[PDB]
């Protein structure tokens, strides 16, 4: 996942 | 199964990250949901998230026909008000038995930042497959929740102040928490052995  | 869901607010921050780490999209294993929540960030410290949250929409938009690529931009150009709508896994309903005892405590606590350091999932609904006493689901550590030291994940909230929570549906009991006032007495129900 990507963190935002 | 059965989903319970949720609308969360998060305030964006001019010079920062929301702390909040998504996985999945059309073109991945798995639909888009939250994966982590870094320590001490905006996402973490608004006790409305979990880790395995499924984020359903942002702003109005649903998620699910996105690729992965696509839903971080959209999170990362967002303005100050990120609106997430949230679908859960209900809390299992704990029933007394045999080995299996109801007990209650009062717990004061204070807040700081608003919140009292803990995350509530469940709460009344009219389809009975989605209906759930109020559980409190994590705690936060460093938290007021935390520091007092009593409640545990899988408590069920029963009532702050003497409003009772019986009846409510998880944004009616969000708003008891939140027009609380700076302090609050809870009453707390945990399981006990034997």
């Amino acid at each position: 996942g990507t963190e935002v | 199964s059965f989903k319970g869901s949720t609308v969360v607010e998060l305030m964006k921050k001019e010079g920062t990250t929301l702390g909040l780490t998504v996985s999945g999209g059309i073109d991945k294993d798995g639909k888009p949901r939250v994966s982590n929540l870094r320590q001490g960030g905006i996402a973490a410290r608004s006790d409305q998230l979990d880790v395995g949250d499924y984020i359903k929409a942002v702003n109005g938009i649903n998620l699910a026909k996105f690729r992965h690529d696509e839903i971080i931009s959209l999170l990362k150009n967002v303005g100050e008000r990120v609106v997430l709508e949230v679908e859960y896994e209900l809390p299992p309903v704990s029933i007394q038995g045999s080995s299996v005892m109801f007990r209650t405590v009062e717990v004061t606590l204070h807040k700081e930042g608003n919140t009292f350091g803990f995350v509530i999932r469940g709460g009344a609904h009219d389809d009975r497959n989605k209906s759930r006493p109020v559980v409190i689901t994590c705690v936060r550590p460093g938290g007021p929740a935390d520091r007092e030291g009593t409640i545990k994940p899988g408590d069920r909230l029963l009532s702050v102040d003497g409003i009772r929570l019986l009846g409510t549906t998880h944004a009616e009991a969000m708003s008891i928490l939140k027009q609380c006032g700076q302090e609050a007495t809870l009453l707390i129900e945990y399981d006990v052995s034997v």
